Formats: C-alpha cells, structure tokens, sequence
C-alpha cells in the first residue's frame, strides 16, 4: 500500500514521516473512495473482461490453442482464463491499495520460474495482459482508466 | 508489515474472492480514520524530541537508581542507548498507528526483544515504565482521540515486553 | 552491536561509517601505497 | 562428503588395517554398479526439468489445494520455491545415487530441513508426496535397473523428512 | 578443453597437476582417435541430421511453424535450421575438446537472454536438440552413440 | 575419490555433472579391477617393502640413525618404519580411490605441523617415500609401476 | 578485555567512589608484578614451540591411543588441530598472565568451547591432561614465581573445559 | 589500559606479544608508581577542585545559573557539580589506566546525545572541563601537570 | 589461456566453418604428444623441489655475488623472492608444455616482466642463467624426448626475458 | 628503531606523537651510548661467540656434521659459522636500533622457505642461536645482558 | 620508511660490515640531536592548530580568490579538505623531523601527490605558498635552532610539489 511503502521508506532512513509522505498519505486516503468505485467497476464486470481478453489473445496468438500449444484443449484454455482472472483480481487489489505491492507480491515474484515450469510462454502472457488493459480502459471512464492502465502497464513490464 | 488495507487484501486473496461490500466497508472505515492518524503522526513527529525528553525525565525521576552508579543507565553510552530505545518505541508506535495495525510491533520491535534485553541485562519493568511515560506524554500533545488511538499500540508494546 | 551501542543501523543509518570507539574490534586497513 | 569407496577407506583407516577380502568385495560391487550409475546420472541430467515438471504436475493434481488460494504453493513466489526445492531434491538424490552413499543427503539436505519446514509452515506430508512423485516419474525414464537404484535414495529423502 | 580445465584448477591452488588430473588428461588424449572420428562422422553428415532434426521438431511441435509461432514463415524456419547447424558445430567442437567448454563460451553462456531477445521458446530449443540427438545417435556406432548423446544431454540441459 | 571430487565440483557450481566428469567416472570404474589387483599386490608385500625402504633410506641418509639424529635408536627407527607403513597403506587407499584424496586428507593436511612438532625432518620423509617408490615399483609391472609411481610422486611432492 | 587495572576501575566506577587506600594498594600490587609478568611472557613467547613439543609428547606418551588409528588425533589433520589448540591455550594463558585477569579466557577461549568439543567428539579429559602437561612444562622454563602465576590461568582453562 | 591495548593488538593477529610492546608494558609498569601518586593527589583534593572549578565556571558563564538557565536552582547546580565530580573521577581512572580508555567508555561515548536530551549546553561542558584543568594543573607539580592536562584536553576535545 | 585444441576451435569458429582434414590432422598431432607431455609433467611434479634446489645452488655458485651482501638475492626475503620466481618459472613452463601453447606464459609470466625486474633492480642476465639452469636440471631427469619439448619453452622464457 | 615504530603507529591512527611516546623516544635516545657500548662489545667478540655457539650446536647435534648431514665438511661448516655471523651482526644492529625490525627485514622474513631450499634444519638454527645467547649474555653486565637476551630469544622464536 | 638509525643500518648491511667508529659517530650525532627533535615535535603537536590557524589566514589573505566563489576553496567540504591538507603536511613534516630522514615524505605525502592535485585542479603554487606559511609560523614558534631543522623538511615538501 501507499502507507506501507511510506512507512518502509521512513524506517530505512530511521526517521519519522516528513510532510511529503504525510500529505501524500492524506491525498491517498482522500482519494480512496474513487479507488473503491473503480475497483467495483472492474469487479462487477470481471467475466466480460476475462472473456474479451481471452478472445483477443487467441486472435493475436492462435498458436496457443493450436495443437502443440500450451492452451490446447478445453481444460488448458480454462486454466489460461483462470490465470487472467487471477491477474484481474490482483489488479483490483493494487487499485484499492494504491500501489503495485499486491500485484508484485502475489503474482510477479517468481513468475518466470513458475511459468517456465508450466512451459507457459511469457510473451503470450504479455499480450494477454495488454488485451485485459485494453478492455478495462474501455470500461473505465476518463482519468480513472488512466491509473488502471498504469497497473496493467506495470504487470506487462513485470512479465516481459 | 501490513496495514489495514493490506490485511483486507490478504484476507480476500487467501479466499481467492473478489472484493464485496464488507471489504469496502472496512476500507472506508480506515479511510475515515486516516485523517486523525495523519494529524497525530505529524504532531508526534514534530514533538518527538520533546516527548523523549519529558518521558526520560519522568522515568529517571521515578526510578533514580537507573542513572546513578550501579544502574543500567549509568554511563554516557548506556544513557544514550536508553533514550535511543525510547526513540525506537515512539517511532514504531507512530508507524503502527499510521498503518492501523500492530503487525510492525510483532514484526520489527518485539521479536526477540526480551532475549536481547535479558542478555544485555536491561531492566524490563523499567522499560515498560518508560513506554508508559511516553504514552502519558504523547497523549497530552495529541489530544483525546489520538491518545485513545495511540494507547492501544503503547499498551501492545508494554504487554509484549511484560 | 559489537561496539558503540548507538551506531546500530536501525537507529543510525550512517552508524556503519561512524568513528570507531574503544568498544569496537580491531580494524585493519591497508594504506601501504596500494601500488 | 563420503561415498562407498571413501566409506570403505574410512572404516579401514579408523581400524588401521590394510584392505582384506571383504573390502575388495565391496569395492568390486561398487565398480560393478558404477556404469549403471553413470548411465542413470546422465539420463537424469538430460531430463531434469522434465522430471520436475511431471512430478510437480502430478503432486498438484493429486493435491489441488496447494496451488489454489490459501495453499502453501499458492503464489508465484511460493510455487517457484516449491519447484526450487524439488530441483534440489532431484539433484542431490542424483549425487547420492552416483556416489553410492546417502551421506550427502544427510549433510546438505536433511540436517535442518524438518525444522525449516516446520518454521515456514510447509506441509511435510505433501513434500513427501512430491518426492514420491519424482521417484515414480524418474523410474520410467532411467529404466528398471536404474529405477531400483534411484528408489532407495528417494526413499531416504522421504524418510528423512518423515 | 580437458587440459585447459586441469591447468586452471591446478593453477588456482598454485600447485602442479595432481595424479588424478594427469590421469584424466591421459585418458582424454588416449581416446583422441575415437572422438576425432566421431566428430568427422558428425561433420560429414551436415544436412541429413539438420533436416531430419527440423522435421521431428516441427512434427512434434506444429505450432512453431503455425501462424503466430516463432518459426512461421520460410525465413524463420531457415534461421531455425541455421541455429541447429550452429549447435551441431558446437557439439562437434565439444566432442573434440573432450569437454563442454566450447559450447559454453560460444553457445551456452548468455543463450537465455539471447533467445528471450529473439522471442524463441526454450522448450522448442530443447525439443530441437533432442531431435538432433536422436538423428545423430542413430548414425553413430553403439560405443560412439553414447559419447555423442552425452554432449547432446549437456546441450539439452543447458537450454532448459 | 574420483567420484567424490567430480560431485563436489558439480555441487559447488549448482549443476549436474558434465559429460567430461561422467566420462572420467566411466574410465575410473573400468580401471577399478587393475586398481584392486595393484592394491592387493602392494598389501601382500607390505613387510618386504617397509624393510627394504628403511634399509635404503638409512643407507642414503646415515645422519638420521647416527647419534643426534631423529631416528637414532631402535624405538625411533621402529616409529620411522611405522610411519612408512602408514604411508604405504595410504598409497593403497589412493590407488583404490583413483585419486590422492584419501592420501591428502589422512596424511598430507597438516603433516608439516606434525613433523615440526616431532622434530622429524621433511627431507628425510622425501627420501623415505622415494625409497618406498623404488622398492614397490620394483615388484610391480610397468603399467602398475607407472600408476603407483604417480601416487608416490604426489606424496613425495606433498612432503617436499 | 578487562585487566586488573580495568577490573579495579570498573569495580570502583560501578560503586561511584574514588580510589581509596585499598584500591591503590591493589594497583600497587599489580604494578609490582609487572616485570615478572613481562619476563615470563617473553620467555613463553620465545619457547612456545618447545613447550608445545614437550607437552604434546608427554600427553601422547600417557595416552598413545589418541594418535593411533581410531584416536581423535589420528591423522595429520587432526594431530595438527590438536597442537593448534594447545598453542591457542598457551597463547591465551600468556595473555591472561600479562593482564592478571581471567576475563579474556572466558570471552575469547572458553565461550562455548566445552559444547564445541562435545559436538566434535573431542575428549575433554585428554585436553585437560594436555593443559596440565603444558602447565608443568611451562613452570620449569619460566621459574617458580612466574610458574605460580601461569598455574592459576592453566587451571582456569582446565576448569572451564572440565 | 596499555596492557589491554597491547594484548588486544597481539590477539587480533593471533600472535604472542612482540618485544616492542612488551617493552611498552615494561615502561607502563615502571611509570605506575608516579601515576598512582598523581591519581592519589587528585583524589585527595577533589572537593577543592570541584568547588574552585564550579565557582570559576559560574562566574565565567552567569547564564547557566541565572533564572532560565540550565543549572539554576539548588538541585540543578548540585547536579552540575556532581557531573564535574564524575569527570574528575574519570580523569583519575584514566591516569591510573595510562590511557583515556576509561574516560572514553564511561563518560565520552554518547555524551553529546545525553546532554542534548538533558538540554545541557556543550560549550558549558567544555568550559567547565577547562576550568577543572586549570585548577588541577595549579594544584599539582609541573612535571605531572602535562600528564594530567593530556587527559583533560582529551575530555575537552571529546565534549567539543 | 588456450591450448592447441582451443586455438583451432577459435580459428574455426571465427571462420565459422566445421572441422576439415587439416585441423583433424593438427588434433592428431596434439594427441600424439599428449602421452609424452603427461609423462614429463608427472616427472617434473616430483622433482620440482629438487630441480629448483639444484638450479639455485648452481646459479649461486656461478654468481656468489648475488647472495653475498650487496647482492640482489641477499636477504631472507629477497632469496625467497628468487626461489619463488624460479618455482613460478618451472611451474608455468610445465603448464605451457602440457598445454602445448606458449600463450599462458605471455598472459601471466612475460607481461612486462623485464620492465618490472629493471624497476626493482633485478639482474636480467642472472635470471636468464637461472632459467637455463632449471633447463638442464629438468632435462637431466625428464628424458631427452621430454627434454627437448621442455627446453623449447625454457628457451622461449629466456628469449622473452632477453 | 623505536622512533620508526612510534611514528608508524602515530601515522596509523593519524595524529601527532603522544606525550608518552615522546617520553619513550627520549628514554631511547638518552640510552643510545649504552647500546653502542653493547654493540661494540659484541663486535669485539665475534669469533668467540660464533665458534663457541657452533661447538655447542655440534655437540648437541653430531648428526649435522655426520656424513650425510647438512653441515658435513669443512666448507659447509664454514657456511654454518658464516650464517651465525650474519645473525650476530643482525642482533647488534637490533640492539643499536632499539628493536627487532632490522632482524625481521634482513633475517626473518622468508627464512623458513630459504632454509627449506637449502635443506637446513630450523631446529639446528634455534639451537645455534640459543648457544649464541648463552655465550653473548655472559660477556655483558646484567642490565645489558637482559636486553641482548631479549633479541636472541626473539630471533630463536622467529626461527622456530 | 627509514629514519637516521636505519640509514646507518642499511649502509652497513649492504657492505656486510659490522659497526665501526664512523658508524658510532653518526649514531651519536643523531642521539645528540634527538632531544631537540623531541622538544620541537612536542611543541608542534601542542600548537599544531595554531600553526594551521596562522598559515591558512596568511595564505587566504595573499590569495582571497580561493575562498571567494569560483575559487578552489569555495565550499565547506572543500575548505575543510584545504585545511586538512595543511594538517597532513605539518604532521608529516613533524614525522620526518622526528625521524631525521626525508624518506617518509617521499613514500607517503609526495607519492603521486602532484599528479593527483593536477587531476583534481588543486593549484600547486598556492599549496606551496601554504607550505611556506606553515614553515615560517613554525620557525617563529619553535625557535631558530629547531627552525633550521624543520625548514629542511618544509622546503623538501615545497620542492616536491614544485
Ligand atoms: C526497535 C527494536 C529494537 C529495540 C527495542 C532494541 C533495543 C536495544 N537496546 C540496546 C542497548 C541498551 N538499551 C538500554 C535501555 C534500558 N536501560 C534503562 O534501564 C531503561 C529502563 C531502558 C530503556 C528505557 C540500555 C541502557 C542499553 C545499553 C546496554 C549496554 O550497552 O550494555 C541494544 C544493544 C545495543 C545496540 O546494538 O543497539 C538493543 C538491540 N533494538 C532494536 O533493534
Ligand atoms: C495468483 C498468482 C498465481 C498465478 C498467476 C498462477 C499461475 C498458474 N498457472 C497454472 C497452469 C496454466 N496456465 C496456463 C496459461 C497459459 N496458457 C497459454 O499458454 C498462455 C501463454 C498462458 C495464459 C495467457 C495454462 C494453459 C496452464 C495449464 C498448464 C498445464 O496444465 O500443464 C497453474 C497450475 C494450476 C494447477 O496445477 O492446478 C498455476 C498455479 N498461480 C498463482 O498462485
Ligand atoms: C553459435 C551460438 C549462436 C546461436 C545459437 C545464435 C542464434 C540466433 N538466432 C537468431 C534468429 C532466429 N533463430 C530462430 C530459431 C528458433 N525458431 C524456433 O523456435 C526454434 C525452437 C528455434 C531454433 C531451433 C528464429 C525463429 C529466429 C528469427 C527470430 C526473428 O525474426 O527475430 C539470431 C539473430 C540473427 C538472424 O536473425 O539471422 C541469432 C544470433 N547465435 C549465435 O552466435
Ligand atoms: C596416517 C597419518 C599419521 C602419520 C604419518 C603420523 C606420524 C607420527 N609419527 C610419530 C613418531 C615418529 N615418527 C618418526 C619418523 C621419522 N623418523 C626419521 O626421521 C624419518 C625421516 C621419519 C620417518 C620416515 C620418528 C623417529 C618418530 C619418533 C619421535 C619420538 O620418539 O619423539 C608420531 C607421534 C605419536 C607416536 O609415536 O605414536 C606421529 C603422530 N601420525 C599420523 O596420524
Ligand atoms: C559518568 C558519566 C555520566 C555523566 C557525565 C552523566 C551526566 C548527567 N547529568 C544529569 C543531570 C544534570 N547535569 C547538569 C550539568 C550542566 N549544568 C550546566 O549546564 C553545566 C554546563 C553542565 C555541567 C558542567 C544539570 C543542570 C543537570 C540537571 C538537569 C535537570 O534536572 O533538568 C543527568 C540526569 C540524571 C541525574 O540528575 O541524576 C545525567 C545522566 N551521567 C553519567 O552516568
Ligand atoms: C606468477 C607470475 C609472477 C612472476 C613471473 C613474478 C616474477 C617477480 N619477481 C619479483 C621481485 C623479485 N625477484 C627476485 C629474483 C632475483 N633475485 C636475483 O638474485 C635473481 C637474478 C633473480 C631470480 C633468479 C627478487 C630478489 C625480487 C625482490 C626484489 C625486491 O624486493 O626489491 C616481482 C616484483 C614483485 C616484488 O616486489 O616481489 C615479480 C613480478 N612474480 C609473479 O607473481
Ligand atoms: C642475512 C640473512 C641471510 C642468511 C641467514 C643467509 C643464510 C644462507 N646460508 C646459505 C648456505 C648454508 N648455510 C648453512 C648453515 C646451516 N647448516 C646447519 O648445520 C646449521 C643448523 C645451520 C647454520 C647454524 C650451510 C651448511 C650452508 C651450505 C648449504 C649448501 O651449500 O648446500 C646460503 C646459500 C649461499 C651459500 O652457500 O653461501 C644462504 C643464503 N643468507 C642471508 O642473506
């Protein structure tokens, strides 16, 4: 979270929070309500986002579902869409937290080794996250989509 | 280190569930109390040296044997380490209050502290008395509500040590 | 700390580069011309 | 570490004797089994990542709780940690097999692993299941003769954890 | 080579080579003729090995050449077979050297970030080197087939 | 042994054994039979080797058994012969192990400290080991003599 | 560490008093023996190798099994470790004799040494016999006045192990 | 002390004390008699030194004892003179020890943080130490005056 | 460092072509002398101390001024440096011989060695005589066939110095 | 010299020489003439010290001059005596300088390896230098013989 | 480094000769000068701050551009470095004076000092002027007899920079 990150930065320097961290926390708690509304928007329509993003991903990379691909079969495609559900939930967690700390801790640390064991192509994950970002920015209105995109951007940069 | 928001995020992640009304209620409560927390934290940050001075004076007045020869706070280095410890307790209570959770106290303060003091020979009861001295000193500066809020963390430190 | 108590990084982030006291171990530095 | 040849050497050193017929028989047994050991070691080195893949997949299919939310293997971090532990187990079991002794398993792996897992919260039962999964996966790859030799070391790791 | 590693290991401890190091060098140079004729057999079989290895690669992994895959198109397949030729040449170099060092300083050190730059799946790489192992070990004699297959094992493990 | 050194070398680098290490293990396992025959030959002739080596050493270095020498007297000469017996046993251990690892860990690490503590001259150790080398390789055939001479070489170089 | 001067300084600083007649008499007593202590330390430093030689020879004459196959000191490595430990004991006894206090033995030698030896399998009784051999050898070289002082620190080491 | 410093230096290198530092200890135990006499002189005249230095300081710095001053009042002036007594005792300890180490450990390390916590001005500390130096130097002989002034200047520089 | 095999690998890799008949013949030539090189290295390993001792004795008998006061070899430290240099030269000549390449000498031994000796005042001529002395002493023991292949590298070292 | 050691220490902790060190240097320079008398007295008695020490060594160790011994023969015994002369001169140098640093820089740094290269027993060296101590101490008065015995003992410990 | 005594030691070691009358004359000369050297060294050590005071004042008065913005003395850290350099020069001049030989100055102060100052932009001439400032203040303070001796080392440093 923003508060946890500020506290950690202050502890690293063994000092109390200065006016900068304090008023950034005040801004963060002031804007918490609109963050909650944005998270509600993505939570209520999660299945739409997952299905649209899976469709766009398979359009861009049909080889994933093709014979010999990792997403070949109904079960493996279900696992793909379930991973997209995981990452959407993590993105909503990051939105409510105001930081990418939940995304990083739950789904970025060790993602390379995990998807290597599963033999999942990381680039395919990248287009999947980009499709999710396009859909989510489609649903959100104006500046809200902006910050949501940032989280998705980070996730893409995390996976590439 | 987890605050209230991170605690809700974790309790919803371990279940694999998306956020619902109850989680939004909890986060809204934290956002409501955030302004009080920030004001109290700023007040304590501005007056940290005064709080430490007042509380150390009160403790060494109530227990003068500490700073007299034969007391654990008798040398310049040991007095410095004593006020340094009081600075730790105040700063980390400020962190815990701002986060809204006592995880940082089990997490960065009280883990192995009893063993450390017992190895050093530091008095535990006197340190608890000093933590209180800081609590009464800080409550007056921060006001009634912020004192009620910081009291849970100071009492947490006292109970963990005791 | 094996040395000055108030040089711990938790209280003093710059305590590592602080001046050594008589409480600290022997410090061996190689100033011999580093040719 | 210590292997079979060094084991014979060490026992005859402690006893302070030259080699007898029994020692030469033990050494001949090791020399007989060595070529099979080398074949199995090369096979496992070739297929290490594969063996880990099917063994982990089998374990997480038999115990789907681990990978699902609230499971010990549920995170990218925790899943990668599980795969890393399994890779360590496979590599050191291969070392023990090629050596012909389980001493390396005692020192490098087993001396401290139970306490580590108990402090971390890792389920030891599921870890023994993962080791058994690696055993039955690698048996089909190395061949029956090499499977018999590798099984004793996988059983040694499983018994050390249990 | 074997002599290179032995000399470096002896020099690190500032001491002459041990009887074990001398024994391994003696065994290496004693088997020079066999590994040399093995490398000759491998090098005289450029295109059969390359083409059959590519065929097994593409028929076990159809999605490399499928639209959207890494090797889709004629030029990308040509680059695939070119890399196969590279690794075959490296295997010959390692066979004559008696060690996998030439493969390491040429083809193993930095291969992961190389193929991550090229967006080349590593499971595809290990499948390709496995196919080349099969094709090459088919041609060689039983005694020499194992010697070739051990270096192919090292290459397959090194890729993924 | 050969297996132990290869495995510790692999483990220090967090890797499986390389093809060269596996080939070296294969060679050692193949030669184990002649290794054991040589070890039996040396073990059976231990008393003759010790007697002749002691006589030759004291003929080459009469100062050791001269008055004031470290080996003056029947008891100290007996202890000298006992040390020769130790080192012959260690040589047989090194032969069966295929490496000088048992020799190093049992009788080379800290031997200079031990002989400084015992007023035992290391040069005398050197001619004693050379005498054992001569006497022992006198009994063995040429191929056996070479391998046993390598181990006596290592021991003499370590004492020197 | 803490020598006799620093020991008196600490025992008077903890009380908060100035040096009185008794303290000054203790300081005089320490300063009187300074020449004897320096002479003994120089003598031991000059003859340390000889002392370890004779002490080890007597210890392994009384207990030959230590340096025979199956004994804790049977190898070149373990014999060297034995004589290294004896050298450490002699050097630290010399330090304690120079300082006139046994603090350095407790905080540089005897801190966890008994359990270190127990974990290693080192025979503590044989180590004590070696320390006694070192004491009786050193006494002849240093002279009776210095022998009496070296004895107390040798017995302090012996009681620390025992 | 000098003995402790020499022993620590010899221990850090894992060696016996060299003849030079043994000569240093010899000189220290030689000077012990006169250094004890100096320390005893300081101990006997402690009340006179404390009264003289306190009066001199309070005249030199009227602000400390004036209302609003740190030492204003009976109890606070008593605390001031008690601190002076601590530092005089520390200087006696340093004289007997032959180095400033007792002074450093007991009353120098962390002194600035202590007096910062106590709102005690450090320039007043320095002037009080200088006043005690002048008074003591006046009371004892010229030859020992330099030795005492060494410790007093160390304390003054440390407090500065 | 690179031997003959690594050198041909470098050439054929920068050229980008597989091995041809000429390089196969070159590898045959290396493998032919591998046995002799290993045997010579094994011989030199034992006699390194003896070769260095005899070379130092001959060099200092021919040039006693070096060890007499005012000479460059006159001290324990400078005599140490002299015999250490000869040890290094012998070892690196053995390394180059077993590798079959003189590049290892250039990378470590001869990189500015003349300038360093002139800077420190070491006589180049007497170093050349020491290298030559090591040459005949080694050749007397290795055997004429090994003597030639060792003397080629000794001559290379001498010519590099002079 | 004492001055050199004091200066290198002062430079090491980086401050001007402490008053105690100035006292030490004055004590050293004020005693220089006595050291010069000691050095001259030892120089006048070169031959007696050297030859009596050599005789004592060869009485304790007949093997060193026995056939096969290190010092067997007239020329090798002469080299023995010349080494003793070297060390006697170094001891006089150290007495003049006031410490053992000349003896280190000329005779101790690398002595072990050198006598190993010459196959000279270090126990013989310590016996010889102890004999030189015994001879040289008698020539001098008690106060001076103590100082000279310090250097001889230090050299004996350094050799051992 | 080397002082006056060690210079005689080395001159007689290179010849290999024992001490003779001329050596004793040189040594007695140094011993006689020793008391003056010690007294001057103590005077400098007591007042070193004051010499720095006056020398820095005079140097910056002659060249005010340094302290002013754009000069090489313009900032607190850089001014502190400026005065610390003069402290270095005074301390090492005192060391060389007390030793009696200028070798320490070559080994430590002037070993690459000119090149380092040129790279850092330090003006050699201005630092030299500071050197004569310290030299003249020292000459005034310590009396003409010790002034003549200290001037040798000061002009040595000045010419080393020059
Ligand atoms: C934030 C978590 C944390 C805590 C709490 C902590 C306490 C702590 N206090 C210490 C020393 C000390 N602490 C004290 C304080 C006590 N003496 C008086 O009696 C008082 C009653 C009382 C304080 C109110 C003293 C006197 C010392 C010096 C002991 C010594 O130096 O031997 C030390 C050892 C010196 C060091 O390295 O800092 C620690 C670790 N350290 C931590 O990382
Ligand atoms: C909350 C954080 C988190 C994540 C993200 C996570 C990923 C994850 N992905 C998995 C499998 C999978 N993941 C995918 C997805 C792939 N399909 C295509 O190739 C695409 C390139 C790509 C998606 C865009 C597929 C197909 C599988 C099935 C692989 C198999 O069955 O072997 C599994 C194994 C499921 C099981 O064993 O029951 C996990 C745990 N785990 C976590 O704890
Ligand atoms: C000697 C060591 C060495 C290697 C190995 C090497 C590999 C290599 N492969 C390349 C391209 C390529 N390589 C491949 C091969 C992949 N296609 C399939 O997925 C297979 C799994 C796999 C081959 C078996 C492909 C598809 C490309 C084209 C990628 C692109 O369009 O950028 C390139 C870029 C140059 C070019 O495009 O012509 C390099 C440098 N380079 C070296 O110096
Ligand atoms: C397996 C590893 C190992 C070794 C090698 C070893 C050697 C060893 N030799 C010893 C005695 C001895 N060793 C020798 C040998 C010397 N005599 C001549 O000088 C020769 C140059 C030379 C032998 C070739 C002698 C003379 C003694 C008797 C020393 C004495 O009586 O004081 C001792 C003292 C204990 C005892 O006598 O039982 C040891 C520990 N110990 C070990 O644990
Ligand atoms: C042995 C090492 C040691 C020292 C040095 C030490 C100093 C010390 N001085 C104290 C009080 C004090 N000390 C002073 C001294 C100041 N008054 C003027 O400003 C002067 C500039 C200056 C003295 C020359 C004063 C005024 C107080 C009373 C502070 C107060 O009660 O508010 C206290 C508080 C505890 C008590 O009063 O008993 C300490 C710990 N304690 C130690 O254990
Ligand atoms: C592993 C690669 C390597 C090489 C090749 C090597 C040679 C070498 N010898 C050196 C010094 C030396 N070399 C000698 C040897 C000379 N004494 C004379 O009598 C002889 C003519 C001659 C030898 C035959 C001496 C005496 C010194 C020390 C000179 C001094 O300390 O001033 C130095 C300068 C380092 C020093 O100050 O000691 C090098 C680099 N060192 C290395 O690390
Ligand atoms: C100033 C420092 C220094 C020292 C100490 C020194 C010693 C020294 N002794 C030497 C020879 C020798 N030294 C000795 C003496 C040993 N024989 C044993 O019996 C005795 C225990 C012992 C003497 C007490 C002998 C016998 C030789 C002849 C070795 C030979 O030529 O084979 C040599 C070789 C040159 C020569 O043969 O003349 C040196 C360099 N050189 C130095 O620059």
């Amino acid at each position: 979270s923003v508060v946890t990150k500020a506290i950690v930065s202050a502890d690293a320097e063994a000092r109390y929070l200065s006016p900068g961290e304090l008023d950034r926390i005040r801004g963060f708690v002031s804007s918490g309500e609109r963050r909650l509304r944005v998270a509600q928007t993505l939570t209520e329509s999660r299945e739409r986002i997952i299905k649209q993003a899976g469709d766009q991903l398979f359009q861009k990379r049909p080889d994933l579902v093709s014979p010999g691909g990792n997403a070949y079969g109904a079960e493996r495609t279900a696992s793909c869409l379930r991973d997209l559900d995981y990452y959407l939930r993590l993105v909503t967690f990051g939105i409510v937290a105001g930081d990418v700390t939940p995304i990083e801790e739950i789904g970025v640390i060790g993602v390379k080794e995990m998807y290597r064991n599963l033999e999942v192509p990381l680039p395919g994950m990248v287009e999947a996250v980009k499709a999710m970002k396009s859909v989510a920015t489609g649903l959100l209105s104006g500046d809200d989509s902006a910050e949501v995109g940032y989280y998705f951007d980070y996730l893409a940069g995390a996976l590439a | 280190m987890q605050d209230a928001i991170t605690s809700v995020i974790n309790t919803y992640d371990v279940q694999g569930k998306y956020f619902d009304t109850s989680a939004f209620d909890k986060l809204k409560a934290y956002y409501a109390t955030g302004e009080l927390r920030v004001r109290a934290a700023g007040t304590i940050s501005a007056n940290a040296a005064t709080i430490i001075k007042e509380a150390s004076a009160k403790l060494f007045s109530n227990q003068p044997d500490l700073v007299r020869p034969g007391g654990n706070a008798y040398t310049t280095r040991r007095y410095a380490a004593c006020v340094r410890d009081m600075d730790y307790f105040l700063r980390y209570a400020t962190y815990a209050m701002l986060a809204g959770d006592t995880s940082i106290l089990d997490e960065r303060v009280l883990n192995g502290l009893k063993e450390t003091y017992n190895s050093l020979g530091v008095p535990i009861s006197s340190t608890v008395q000093g933590i209180q001295a800081m609590k009464e000193v800080t409550g007056s500066l921060v006001g009634s509500g912020a004192a009620k809020e910081m009291g849970v963390y100071f009492d947490y430190l006292s109970s963990g040590l005791s | 700390r094996s040395g000055n108590p108030i040089t711990n990084e938790r209280g003093n982030p710059a305590g590592g580069i602080s001046d050594k006291t008589s409480l600290s171990p022997q410090i061996f530095k190689l100033t011999q011309d580093n040719r």
